[PDB]
């Protein structure tokens, strides 16, 4: 099919793209809901296409992972952004931040108390198609940690996590 | 119009700068395409790209032959994250370098520069960040960095492995409550693990110390 | 007992959050369990670990759960010295961040507002010219409508001192321990 | 390759870790360690008391530092049951949690698979046609560098129990005996 055959360097990754946004969307969309979205910090998301797709085809170069998705918008792939969130957050989804941000809080305003390895479980099972990779939960948490849009409870048992109700902190 | 004495260099040191790419390539895709099997011998070619000044990734681009040394390169990053995620528990999102290179790859023919360098690929990723203590190099798989508290903390288990209250007081000259009360953030943080058979008072270990030896 | 507000039982209460703009929310609210538990009942001061007679810890007295660090205590004593309502002491009603400010002291009223109605005692009475001390109004024969009773000795001292620089009525001492004219 | 797992001799590996997330991976670690002793050595079964004889103790034969409180040390073998590759034993194969399980036993191959490694001893030499006992295959004649020799009295039975789905090898029962053809 495509390893090394590919003599323009830019048309690669033109059509690399094209593989990974549809890698992606395969990898969620059942099209009985558009209730449905995808968010992948791009590091879990290369650990996957490449595993899946591009073992035995020609392996992939992070670099070029990175370039390829950032220029979705460019031919037109809509459904799925790439996208830095704050400092740190390095991501691709199929909905706004805010919008999944939201979500997640108000899952907990219905589990509180809960805490990563039950809202592992609950949240994402195996075969319930919620698509909330690990790496992304984490990276979300804290964030609406900073921003004080979820509230917190350590204790050495492990941290613990419920929802900003009592206190103030305007969208 | 000054044309002489620049340009008798300029002209001249570039072809043989050009033309020794060419060369370079040669002796890595002629001779050391057993390259792609020794650890040693990468980091030399690699040193003199570097000194002249250039990507050895790129010289690999055109060739067959070439292209698998990158296709190792990347094979390694693809298990870095790999490792970085199965060891979130033990050690709550951080490894030494120590770590990654002689446990976990030495089953793979895999030396620390060549870590090293899929570490600053993957820094393309936004992802890891690096920290070092008491000069070894570390790699933080976690969202958030350690406040200068902790980093001091892992300096002192640098030599023992675990750290009292006592012996915060003592070694960095920090208060008993200061201490405790940093020192259990860390377990919240799955950093540390406790160990409460050690006597009066329970010490906090670094699940680093095991690694190295 | 309107003292056990049911942001209490609340876990993340007891765990300084990280947020800057959370956390004044979080300890504006400490602040108001603090006064209201002081209000409606009958204690004054409180140690900096927490606890108080009349014995019980308002921060770790939650057994029924988990309790909370006193690093973080601090940073809440500290904003009610500021604007809110306390005054550390050991014995005397005075300060230095150590020997003398082991315990706390907390008010309702203020010092403005708690000199000026006892004044609206003997306003309302007229036994001004008159001399009591400590001893007699808090405890004995002045418990009244008027809460004031077990203001314990260095209180009375310190909350009546607007009224050197206001109106300057007289007060007395014994080798710095007091007793008052008006 | 070892029985000296260098996590092994790390301290707080004994101690019940607080963090639930820290612990997934404390108890799945001790796991790994036990089973691939059994499996380093020729070791087949463990007591509760974590004791073997080959005698010392796992979480104990590291006394040369600590040992694990036995409180946990179920704990762990309960998960180490749930999925795990043990099995509670008294001299029957059988369990009841008081008279019938108080030694344990593990394997590194399934039941599955190790019933699978006979089907390949007469699979690959077509031995099916004989009959031999449990006390012929296990010492004596049968030590290949194959390793279920010593494979023990209530063992082989068990591991040989699951050849029937619907299909199977037959096995021979009395008062007197316990014993296998093909």
């Amino acid at each position: 099919l495509d390893r090394e055959k590919f003599l323009n360097k830019e048309l690669f990754l033109d059509e690399i793209a094209r593989e990974i946004y549809e890698f992606t969307l395969s990898e969620f969309k059942d099209l009985n809901s558009d209730t449905n979205y995808m968010i992948i910090t791009l590091v879990d998301l290369y650990a996957m296409y490449n595993k899946s797709m591009r073992i035995g085809t020609g392996l992939i170069s992070p670099m070029e992972m990175r370039e390829a998705c950032e220029r979705f918008e460019h031919l037109g792939l809509n459904e799925l952004k790439l996208v830095k969130v704050n400092k740190r957050i390095l991501c691709v989804t199929s909905e706004k931040f805010d919008v999944v941000k939201e979500k997640l809080v108000d899952l907990i305003g219905d589990n509180p108390g809960s805490d990563l390895l039950r809202l592992t479980q609950i949240l994402s099972s195996n075969n319930s198609k919620s698509n909330w990779t690990l790496g992304i939960l984490m990276e979300v948490l804290q964030n609406c940690v900073d921003e004080g849009d979820l509230l917190i409870d350590k204790q050495l048992s492990g941290i613990y996590y419920y929802k900003n109700s009592y206190w103030p902190s305007h969208i | 119009v000054n044309k002489t004495i620049l340009e008798k260099q300029s002209v001249e040191l570039r072809d043989q700068l050009m033309v020794f790419q060419e060369r370079l390539v040669e002796f890595a895709k002629k001779h050391n395409s057993e390259l792609q099997a020794s650890p040693e011998f990468r980091s030399k070619f690699m040193h003199m790209c570097s000194s002249i000044g250039i990507d050895p990734l790129s010289l690999f681009d055109r060739d067959k032959h070439l292209f698998t040394v990158n296709d190792f390169y990347y094979e390694v990053c693809l298990k870095v994250i790999e490792i970085c995620r199965q060891t979130k528990d033990m050690n709550g999102g951080v490894i030494s370098f120590q770590e990654l290179e002689k446990v976990h790859f030495r089953k793979l023919n895999v030396g620390l520069d060549d870590l090293e360098k899929s570490i600053d690929m993957l820094k393309s990723l936004e992802c890891f960040e690096i920290f070092q203590i008491r000069g070894k190099k570390f790699l933080r798989s976690v969202p958030n960095e350690l406040t200068s508290d902790q980093t001091k903390i892992l300096e002192i288990c640098s030599i023992l492995g675990y750290s009292s209250i006592s012996l915060l007081k003592a070694n960095l000259g920090w208060e008993a409550v200061r201490s405790k009360s940093a020192l259990d953030e860390m377990v919240a943080n799955g950093l540390l693990w406790i160990d409460y058979q050690g006597g009066a008072e329970a010490l906090y270990w670094d699940p680093s110390w095991i690694t190295r030896q | 007992m309107s003292a056990l507000p049911p942001v209490y039982s609340f876990p993340p209460l007891y765990t300084r959050q990280p947020n800057s703009l959370t956390r004044r929310q979080q300890i504006s609210t400490w602040i108001d369990i603090i006064s209201q538990y002081c209000k409606t009942k009958k204690i004054w001061y409180m140690s900096v670990d927490g606890t108080v007679i009349n014995s019980k810890n308002l921060f770790n007295n939650e057994d029924i759960q988990r309790s909370v660090s006193q690093v973080f205590i601090d940073e809440i004593w500290s904003q009610m010295t500021k604007e809110g309502k306390c005054l550390p002491i050991d014995q005397s009603g005075r300060r230095s961040s150590n020997t003398t400010t082991t315990r706390y002291f907390i008010l309702w009223k203020s010092l403005d507002s708690w000199a000026s109605l006892i004044l609206q005692w003997f306003e309302d009475s007229g036994k001004l010219n008159q001399v009591i001390t400590l001893y007699e109004l808090s405890e004995g024969d002045e418990t009244v409508n008027w809460e004031f009773h077990r203001m314990p000795e260095s209180l009375l001292y310190y909350c009546l001192k607007p009224l050197c620089d206001r109106n300057r009525a007289t007060m007395l001492k014994d080798e710095n321990d007091k007793v008052i004219a008006i």
